[PDB]
DNA sequence: GCAGACACTACGAGTACATA
DNA sequence: TTTATGTACTCGTAGTGTCTGC
């Protein structure tokens, strides 16, 4: 058996605050607590991949460099944390005597804290209430609205924002700097734009490029990665001259191996979030694909009923 | 008991010349008990389908099959929920309703007729208004009938036979029962007056009787009863008909609907709803009888009329489809308003 | 016997399966082999799934060793995920059973044994999701034989796992010799045409047919008079609408006046009739008419077609028919 | 006559045998020849094996004329095991192309024969044979010092590291609660031999394992007083319980280190 | 198994041992032989429509990596095995946590079907994957990619199975006739590549049963009537006569016909229905309100027979729909 | 709920010799039921903006940042009040930059809205306005912020959005459109969440659908009848005539069982 | 040696959520 | 009094096995 290369996702993950690119205000007030000390208790939240747990390790290795391995607490979904191992253990740990630095408090890191119960999250209040002049928690979750409301009133709330392209470009530079490889720039557009903001996709994109080509090319970058099926959905629906969408989605989804499901649910997602028409066409729209999705699911899965959502989405936009 | 409609009630074949046919073919079937399928009988309500099914039960098993005793039973289903559920058992033979809870009737059905399946021959179960089994009970009877055929055999009671599945209707043996005629209901009616002690000099009150209640045998019965009790006994020619109070709420709300068409009306309309789906009316029965009272006013135009029964017939697929049965009800009055 | 005559004449061999030639016939040849493939049997009620499976059951082991190799699960038994994954896995991983040493001289018993699972199509998503991979792992010791008369419901996985046998639907020209063979066997005398009418009456449900052949000969049976049966008779039995019933609905729709139709079929409604043999009259005496040009088939056909699909999903038949009729008139 | 009759003297023994990796193994295999009824089996989490090989001694009377493959359920075999009196005596009996054993409970004292059987199963797995023979630490210490040390042990932490020195034996399980450190020295006690402890060292050692494994590997300690273990780097810890004829031996991957 | 080959189905006595023997997808598999060449494995996520060769993919994948023994040097974790987030919590822990057993390389876990999975057990998983990535690779296979968490996507490579193309499903015919030593006309081979619809599967179930139906295996080659009989398909004859005759002839002789075309060999209402929409896809059209009409009542027909009814009401209401949306002038 | 607790401590409010104090959040559950009036009614609200001002004036000359007397009021009105986030958001300002004024404070609010979870008849008093359904609207409150205002009480917000969908005085009425037809098309719309309400809660559990759901029960429905109220919200009258009607289906049944 | 006293894994029943 | 399976959590429960000392 062969061995393998450490990805390039944590053989470039950043150790320092300075190293992380992104919102300018959140990553300077995170290095003000690095240098003041005097952390509070914090939520991160945000997009997946636009670097929150990094930035919470980061910032309590610089606040305990000497001491990470024992005044720093790190839970996640993969740990038991329900009601009876979250009162043992937060309690031992936010009790145990260690004498830090004096600006230096312990941390507990919670990631991905959207998943735990309510019943912890209540214990929890009562812990973070008792016991916050040596031990301090950080939160970093997905979604914000899974914490209960009090928490996020102990806490400090601090969300973060998806990257612009001029970040992920500038990573994606400066880790083609630290490692040899040569590129086009149209195959880092076209990585940044499959991207979509999300930087751990794109170092995956890039790192499989590199893999399977060597060249960091537009064609190359296509042939690795498939056009988002979000953007060819939309094109789908946004297209008027009905025979052009039937061509698109027999062209594009049915003979590419898109399941009927996956389609009628990015359309669905895609209908939601559009902007360009107005409420009630996005409406009716979305009844639509609903009626086509109930077809769906009952177990009526094929090509005609998506060509029959169409219609009926072309003849609405014609206004009968 | 006090009732006329339940103690004026045939016990044989030979006491029923309400259908000829219909007993010739019931006889038919009861000259050899050993080869007897499973049986399906439909029709519209309150004809008398349980008298023939009980007239053919001691036609085939012999008497005592009226010797009901009422049993109770209990049942686990899911979480805590505990359903009691009485079976109104009976010798040689037994009967079963879906009187508990809609959605859990599966489980009891499947384990009454694995209990009796294990012990002439053959034990016939009754299942009253099987039309309002859910479709997941249908599909479990259906391979517990099959299987079981030497030990078990159905006689399944249901009107306006739709809901019921293909597979069930397809091993069924399925009899017709059609509704009274007028000269039947008057003759039943005479027969009990006769028997009775009631001062009547007209048969035209009989006939207005068998009229209004749309050949109905139960429901003529009611009303005689009813309005012998109000009359002290004593009929006359020109004695208003007395409908049932849940008929008059949805005449007065059919008016309503048509002299006026505003949005206070219709939240006059939805307390009205309200208060007749807890009335314990089943919703299908309320929109039916609100159409036909609708299509009954001689204001409406033809064109009214056809839009009437075109959304009478949407709403009614969805109330079938549904689980409110107070929202379709709502959206069907509003869509007539609208369309008045 | 003291069996209805469905029970009573049920095929015992494949031999016996009237129709469904290529169904039967691959069967039979991979009863010589042992390269019996995951089953999926559908089609409409009463073509003789069931029948078919425990005719094979049958012939592949004997009266014997169906009770130890064969395990049946319908409706009758709880069919959620937590039982498929663990009493249908705890089948499959068992080995197959021994056979006894008259078996191995009369019956070719294969290493393998059968899971028929009737009305799979009841069966969640979940329960058929977990029922992939087992079907896929141990098949090598035991073989799956999913029924149902939807394929829809059933996933696509399983749909392309399972080998699919459609049944067709049996008619007059396919299951004849059946109901023939049935009459002459139980002495029942009728007309030329009566079981040709008896088959046409059922849709691909010749259960149905034998019911009614058998409510039929008891009929005459009490009658005694030693008359064959006529088609009117059959017909009466079978739930049919008589013609002039329909002739008399026709011309109501055809003069309008919403008011004589409404009270027409409250009459129609008291006597009793399903109003899906109505709804199939209706259709079958005006699309084969040539009085009507293409306009008012075109529009009847998809009035129809509306009717039933509404009908199919319970309802009022009372307001569907009304509903149905008023269209027609309106045409 | 049937071609599989294996005689057990006090039936205690395979219910001991049994009850030894009953928790860690739900699925084995009994691969019965003329030479013994071995078996090997990996759990569902591909961490722990268990082979074990039981030989013709241990049997009053054996004889296997065909290589014969049993797969089997262990929480119903050992259901069926507990199903008797050690008083009894215990013998499987399979027939050609078996479907299932016969396990019958006789005894002399008082005729109560009970006759059991067990459903076979198809397992399907040809594993492979055991491709390690050379360890750098060959110890044996008493099963009922290492079982307590474990059980100590395991309360503090999820991870045991077992490190070996010149003459210096060192179990490490610092945790959440605290730490742990058992350091045990060998010794050659005259007085009772099987309370002595062994050490051969030849390359250092330093291996961290599992906690629940571990646990399972001791829940064997009531089947041989003593157990040797046989740590190398870079291979799977060799727990051996020696038997009256053969042996259970275990195979436990160490953790990672990063 | 039992009694070795010879007495398994089709669908897996030929099931691919080597990752050269998986044909149709050659972007895939080149992609995966350079990844495991040069050494670097990323988390591997196959999405595809069933029987285009995923799990076959990954199964010879993890031969070739590891070798006989693949089967316990590998966790699979299927939808049949119990996937809830205890097991994540332990099962994958440790077998991510120890080192392998028999040998020195890395560890493989195989999370076939990974759709059919709770929420929680897939955010319990996510930090599984991101921790012990340094020597643990895992493997997702998807039928659907919308029941994953966008988490789960974003940690793994997407790699697509496209549907088999013809060239592939050919030369998997050829190499069947090959080992089976039975003979195939190329008519019949262009009817099982038309019955494929992208699923191999469904091809090997079709030869079986093909084959089980010729009287004689050996002297005797399956020709298109073979194939539709067993196969129980509409003929591209009996379809063009149908169409035909429907948007022509008036309509009592297209209903006589529809039905002779029904009842000659029991052809199902929707295969012809199927072959109807396909046939029409190819005519040019040029009122966009008849494309909008035809799929519109036809989807309504699906619909409707899927959820069952009578026959013949629904084929007139097919003639009736095609006449109707052809008749405001094509 | 049942056998947690809340039984024994309102046996313990029924019998205790020393005084019992409780503390919780909001009394609008079902679980908080049995303590209706056994207990005392002592209820806290929103602190007025003078008092908290005047602390965090003394908070601000101890920890030596500039607070502007004026920014104060939306730095309240962001976090609802909640006086301990108020503390921890000037702290966490201040670290850095300890001076604010106009040029920042949309900057902080817009990074610390509290975003509470909105009370049930929050989200049809919202719902409800025709601001949001104008063009100016959907851009400002995007068609997902309305499916995100359904899924905060999914349960109640259909069935609350039903018992006052017509006692709104219309404002997005489409020209030639009366407010009875608008009226007639939210409740088809009602009629068609229905089913998919139902099949949600089936025995196939399709909970794909909960998206559909939102649109087919609240959005639409209330994007015809938006506008000015008639009166103030109405809670949910389904929940008490299904009791009653229950109520009545077990007094049939009895008397079923009782007359044969 | 026997009977308790303990801690232990295991089983049963009930609440809660279910799309971003 | 509502939904109606499957999942996960939490609890108290009853056996089950092991160590102390009369
Ligand atoms: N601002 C950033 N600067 C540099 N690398 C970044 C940045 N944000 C993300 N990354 C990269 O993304 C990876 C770390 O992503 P994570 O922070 O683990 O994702 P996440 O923020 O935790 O989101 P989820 O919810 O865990 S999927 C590493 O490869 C980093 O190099
Ligand atoms: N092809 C056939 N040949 C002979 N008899 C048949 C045939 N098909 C059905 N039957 C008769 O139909 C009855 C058995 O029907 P089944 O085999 O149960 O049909 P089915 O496929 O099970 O339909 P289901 O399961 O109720 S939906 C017996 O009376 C058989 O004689
Ligand atoms: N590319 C291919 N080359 C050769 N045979 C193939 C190929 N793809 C599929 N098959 C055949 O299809 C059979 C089943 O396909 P599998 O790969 O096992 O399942 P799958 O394609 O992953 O579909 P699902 O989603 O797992 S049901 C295999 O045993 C092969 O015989
Ligand atoms: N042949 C008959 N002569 C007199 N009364 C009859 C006859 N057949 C039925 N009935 C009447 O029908 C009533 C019973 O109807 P029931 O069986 O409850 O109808 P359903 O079965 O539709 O509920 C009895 O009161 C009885 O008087
Ligand atoms: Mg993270
Ligand atoms: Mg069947
Ligand atoms: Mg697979």
């Amino acid at each position: 058996t062969l061995s393998l290369q450490l990805p390039w996702v944590e053989k470039y993950r950043p150790q320092v605050l300075s190293d992380i690119v992104g919102n300018k205000e959140t990553i300077d007030r995170l290095q003000q607590i690095a240098k003041d000390g005097n952390m509070p208790h914090m939520i991160i939240s945000g997009m997946p991949g636009i670097g929150k747990t990094t930035s919470v390790h980061c910032l309590a290795h610089e606040l305990l460099g000497r001491s990470y391995a024992d005044g720093v607490l790190e839970l996640n979904a993969s740990d038991d944390r329900g009601i009876d191992v979250v009162r043992n253990q937060i309690k031992h740990f936010a009790q145990k005597k260690l004498h830090l630095p004096p600006g230096k408090h312990k941390i507990v890191i919670l990631d991905e804290a959207d998943s735990m119960t309510a019943g912890a999250q209540q214990a929890l209040r009562r812990t973070m209430e008792l016991y916050s002049n040596s031990t301090r928690f950080a939160f970093a979750c997905n979604q914000s609205n899974k914490i209960i409301e009090p928490l996020q009133s102990r806490c400090a709330i601090l969300r973060y924002s998806k990257l612009s392209d001029e970040d992920v470009l500038k990573r994606l530079l400066q880790i083609i700097k630290l490692e040899d490889v040569k590129y086009t720039n149209d195959g880092l557009e076209a990585i940044i734009f499959t991207a979509e903001g999300d930087m751990r996709q794109a170092i995956n994109n890039l790192q499989s490029t590199v893999a399977g080509h060597g060249l960091v090319n537009a064609d190359n970058v296509f042939k690795i990665v498939d056009s988002p099926h979000p953007l060819i959905v939309k094109k789908m629906l946004l297209a008027s001259n009905l025979e052009d969408s039937i061509q698109i989605l027999r062209t594009d989804l049915w003979k590419k191996g898109y399941s009927s499901i996956d389609i009628v649910t990015t359309s669905f997602r895609v209908t939601k979030n559009l902007a360009q028409v107005k409420e009630s066409v996005r409406l009716e729209m979305i009844k639509e694909i609903g009626l086509t999705h109930m077809r769906i699911l009952e177990g009526v899965g094929t090509y005609l009923q998506l060509a029959s959502m169409l219609a009926k989405i072309h003849k609405l936009n014609n206004k009968a | 008991m006090s009732l006329w409609v339940d103690k004026y009630r045939p016990k044989s074949l030979n006491a029923l010349s309400h259908n000829e046919e219909l007993t010739n073919f019931l006889k038919s079937l009861s000259d050899q008990p050993r080869d007897l399928p499973h049986l399906l009988l439909y029709g519209p309500n309150g004809t008398g389908k349980k008298t023939r099914c009980m007239a053919l039960l001691e036609s085939i098993f012999g008497p005592g099959v009226y010797r009901l005793k009422i049993d109770v039973r209990q049942f686990v289903t899911a979480s805590n929920r505990k359903l009691e559920l009485n079976v109104v058992s009976s010798p040689y033979h037994l009967e079963i309703t879906p009187s508990d809870m809609g959605n859990n009737d599966r489980i009891v059905i499947q384990e009454l007729l694995k209990e009796v399946a294990q012990m002439h021959r053959y034990k016939c179960v009754i299942i009253n208004e099987a039309n309002s089994l859910t479709k997941d009970a249908q599909a479990a009877l259906r391979r517990t009938m099959e299987k079981y055929s030497k030990n078990i055999r159905l006689i399944m009671v249901c009107d306006s036979m739709s809901p019921i599945i293909a597979p069930i209707k397809s091993r069924c043996l399925l009899i017709r029962c059609p509704a009274p005629s007028d000269s039947e209901i008057s003759t039943i009616l005479s027969d009990v007056v006769t028997n009775e002690r009631i001062q009547l000099e007209t048969k035209d009150i009989l006939k207005r009787i068998a009229q209004a209640s749309n050949g109905n045998l139960r429901v003529s019965l009611l009303m005689l009863e009813s309005m012998a009790l109000n009359n002290e006994l004593a009929l006359k020619s020109s004695s208003p008909i007395i409908k049932p109070d849940w008929i008059i709420v949805i005449h007065k709300l059919t008016r309503k609907i048509v002299k006026e068409r505003s949005v206070n009306s219709l939240i006059e309309c939805r307390a009205v709803l309200y208060d007749l789906l807890a009335h314990c009316i089943p919703a299908n029965i309320i929109l039916k009888e609100l159409t036909f009272s609708l299509l009954d006013v001689e204001t409406l135009n033809t064109t009214n009329k056809s839009s009437i029964i075109e959304y009478s017939s949407v709403f009614d697929e969805r109330l079938s489809l549904g689980n409110k049965a107070i929202f379709h009800l709502e959206g069907f009055i509003a869509k007539v308003m609208c369309c008045l | 016997a003291q069996q209805p005559w469905v029970e009573k004449y049920r095929p015992k061999n494949l031999d016996e399966v009237t129709a469904q030639d290529h169904a039967v016939t691959v069967l039979k040849k991979t009863l010589k082999s042992a390269n019996l493939p995951h089953m999926l049997f559908y089609g409409p009620p009463g073509t003789g799934k069931t029948s078919t499976i425990l005719a094979l059951t049958k012939e592949l082991y004997g009266p014997d060793l169906m009770k130890s190799r064969i395990l049946e699960l319908n409706a009758s038994d709880e069919r959620g995920i937590s039982i498929v994954r663990e009493k249908v896995k705890n089948f499959a991983r068992l080995t197959v059973s021994k056979p006894s040493k008259h078996d191995l001289e009369n019956y070719p018993c294969p290493p393998y044994k059968i899971i028929i699972l009737d009305e799979a199509d009841s069966m969640t998503a979940d329960a058929q999701s977990a029922l992939r991979r087992t079907m896929e792992t141990y098949s090598g010791v035991t073989r799956f034989c999913l029924i149902c008369n939807y394929v829809t419901r059933i996933i696509d996985p399983l749909a392309s796992r399972c080998s699919k046998f459609r049944f067709k639907a049996l008619d007059a020209s396919n299951a004849i010799d059946r109901l023939r063979f049935i009459s002459e066997q139980e002495n029942v005398k009728c007309d030329d045409g009566v079981l040709e009418r008896i088959l046409d009456i059922s849709a691909g449900d010749l259960r149905r047919g034998i019911t009614l052949l058998q409510s039929a000969s008891k009929g005459a049976q009490y009658l005694g008079d030693g008359k064959n049966i006529t088609s009117t008779q059959v017909e009466e039995l079978a739930g049919v609408v008589p013609h002039d019933i329909l002739i008399e609905i026709v011309e109501k729709v055809k003069s309008g006046d919403f008011d004589e139709i409404k009270k027409y079929v409250n009459t129609f409604m008291k006597s009793g009739w399903s109003a899906a043999s109505v709804v199939n009259q209706l259709h079958e005496y005006y699309i084969t008419n040539d009085n009507f040009d293409t306009n008012f088939k075109n529009q009847i056909s998809w009035l129809l077609f509306t009717t039933d699909s509404r009908l199919n999903n319970g309802t009022n038949e009372h307001i569907q028919l009304l509903n149905l009729l008023v269209k027609i008139s309106q045409l | 006559a049937s071609m599989l009759e294996a005689k057990f003297e006090e039936a205690s023994l395979f219910k001991r045998i049994i009850d030894g990796f009953k928790d860690c193994v739900q699925l084995v295999n009994f691969q019965c020849k003329e030479d013994g009824i071995i078996a090997q089996a990996v759990d569902d989490s591909r961490v722990l094996l268990v082979s074990l090989e039981i030989g013709v001694e241990a049997f009053q009377e054996y004889r296997c004329d065909h290589p014969v493959t049993l797969g089997m359920d262990l929480t119903s075999l050992s259901k069926i095991l507990r199903c008797g009196n050690n008083t009894d005596t215990l013998t499987l009996i399979a027939d050609n192309t078996p479907d299932s054993i016969i396990l019958l409970f006789e005894d002399t004292k008082k005729d109560r024969i009970a006759e059991y059987s067990l459903k076979l199963m198809d397992i399907d797995a040809d594993f492979l044979k055991i491709e390690e023979l050379q360890y750098d630490s060959t110890l044996s210490l008493p099963s009922s010092e290492f079982s307590k040390i474990v059980r100590d042990l395991s309360q503090l932490s999820d991870s045991i590291n077992i490190m070996i020195t010149k003459e210096t034996i060192k179990f490490v399980a610092d945790g959440d609660i605290g730490s742990g450190s058992v350091i045990i020295k060998p010794f050659v006690d005259m007085e009772h031999p099987e309370t002595s402890i062994k050490l051969e060292m030849d390359q250092p050692v330093d291996l961290t394992f599992g906690a629940k494994y571990l646990l399972d590997i001791i829940k064997g300690s009531s089947l041989s007083d003593r157990v040797g273990i046989r740590l190398s780097s870079e291979a799977p810890a060799l727990f051996q319980f020696d038997l009256k004829s053969g042996f259970l031996q275990f195979f436990l991957a160490p953790k990672f280190n990063d | 198994e039992k009694r070795s080959k010879e007495n398994l189905p089709w669908v897996e006595k030929y099931r691919p041992e080597t990752l050269d023997e998986v044909y149709g997808q050659n972007e895939v598999i080149t992609t995966v032989r350079k990844f495991v060449d040069e050494g670097k494995l990323p988390h591997l996520l196959f999405y595809g429509p069933p029987g285009t060769g995923k799990t076959s993919t990954i199964v010879a994948l993890a031969r070739e990596i590891y070798g006989k023994n693949y089967s316990n040097m590998v966790l699979e974790l299927n939808a049949s095995d119990d996937r809830g987030i205890d097991v994540v919590r332990n099962q994958i822990k440790d077998f991510a946590s120890t080192r392998q057993i028999f040998s020195k390389g890395f560890k493989l876990i195989i999370l076939d079907e990974a759709d059919a999975m709770t929420n929680a057990a897939q955010n319990a998983l996510r930090r599984v994957i991101e921790r012990y990535t340094k020597n643990t690779r895992f493997c997702v296979l998807a039928n659907y990619a919308h029941k994953l968490t966008p988490a789960l996507l974003s940690r793994c490579t997407r790699f697509r199975f496209q549907p088999l193309p013809q060239e592939a499903i050919e030369r998997r015919i050829a190499n069947v006739l090959v080992h089976e030593k039975l003979k195939l006309s190329p008519n019949a081979e262009k009817a099982l590549i038309e019955l494929s619809n992208g699923d191999m599967r469904r091809v090997l179930n079709v030869l079986q049963s093909c084959k089980a139906t010729l009287d004689n295996p050996d002297e005797d080659e399956i020709s298109d009537d073979v194939i539709y009989e067993c196969c129980g398909a509409p003929r591209p004859s009996d379809l063009k006569a149908v169409l035909k005759s429907i948007l022509e002839d008036d309509w009592g002789t297209a209903h006589y016909t529809l039905n002779k075309v029904r009842s000659a060999k029991g052809l199902a209402l929707i295969d012809l229905i199927e072959g109807i929409v396909k046939i029409l896809e190819d005519y040019e059209l040029q009122n966009e309100e008849t494309r909008v009409h035809l799929l519109t009542k036809l989807a309504d027909i699906e619909y409707s027979i899927s959820k069952g009814g009578n026959d013949q009401i629904q084929g007139s209401a097919v003639i009736g729909a095609i006449k109707a949306s052809f008749e405001n002038e094509t | 709920g049942d056998r947690g607790g809340v039984g024994q401590l309102a046996q313990f409010c029924r019998k205790t010799s020393t005084p019992l104090i409780l503390i919780c959040n909001e009394r609008n559950l079902p679980k908080m039921r049995p303590f209706d009036r056994v207990c005392l009614d002592i209820q806290f609200r929103r602190p007025d903006a003078n008092s908290i001002k005047s602390r965090l004036m003394t908070i601000a000359i101890r920890e030596k940042f500039k607070l502007d007397p004026n920014v104060i009021d939306r730095l309240i009105q962001t976090t609802r009040g909640d006086i301990r986030q108020v503390i921890n958001l000037l702290s966490t300002i201040s670290t850095t930059t300890k001076t604010i004024n106009h040029e920042n404070i949309n900057e902080i609010s817009k990074a610390w809205e509290k975003n509470i979870a909105l009370k049930p008849f929050d989200i049809a008093h919202k719902m409800l306005d025709g601001q949001i359904y104008s063009d100016i609207g959907s851009r400002n409150f995007t068609l997902n912020d309305k499916i995100a205002l359904y899924f905060d009480d999914f349960d109640f917000t259909p069935l609350m959005i039903q018992e006052n969908y017509l006692s709104t005085r219309p404002s997005v009425l489409k020209p030639g459109q009366s407010h009875l037809e608008a009226v007639a098309e939210a409740a088809n719309c009602i009629s068609l969440g229905d089913i998919v309400e139902k099949k949600i809660r089936s025995s196939e559990q399709l909970w794909s659908l909960l998206p559909l759901h939102a649109v087919l029960s609240s959005v639409y429905p209330a994007s015809k009848v938006a506008g000015h109220m008639a009166g103030r919200i109405n809670f949910t009258a389904w929940l008490g005539q299904n009791s009653k009607s229950a109520k009545y289906y077990r007094l049939l049944q009895e008397i079923h069982y009782h007359t044969r």
